[PDB]
């Protein structure tokens, strides 16, 4: 939903 | 393991609030995702969309936008402007 949710799932 | 950004990457990591020179991956990835919050760069209506175009971020990704869920520029761009310690 929010960018801040989706950049936590970001594989690194 | 340990990076050293290259200074227009080095730049940006500052501006979000980055006190270090080396770095982590995990912790380039977070001054990044800083980055893109404080300059409120995500689309605000559909927000794994990033636009970056007329900010330096895009020079360094150089491309106008890409997605969260899309993050290949991201990630070469990290390639290119991280050296290992």
């Amino acid at each position: 939903e929010t960018f801040s949710d989706l950049w936590k799932l970001l594989p690194e | 393991t340990q990076v050293h950004p290259r200074a227009p990457l080095l730049q940006i990591l500052k501006v979000a609030g980055a006190q270090e020179e080396v770095f982590t991956v995990k912790e380039v990835m977070h001054y990044l995702g800083q980055y893109i919050m404080m300059k409120q760069l995500y689309d605000k209506q559909r927000q794994h969309i990033v636009h970056c175009h007329d900010d330096p971020l895009g020079e360094l990704l150089e491309v106008g936008s890409f997605s969260v869920k899309n993050p290949s520029p991201l990630y070469e761009m990290l390639k290119r402007n991280l050296v290992i310690l």
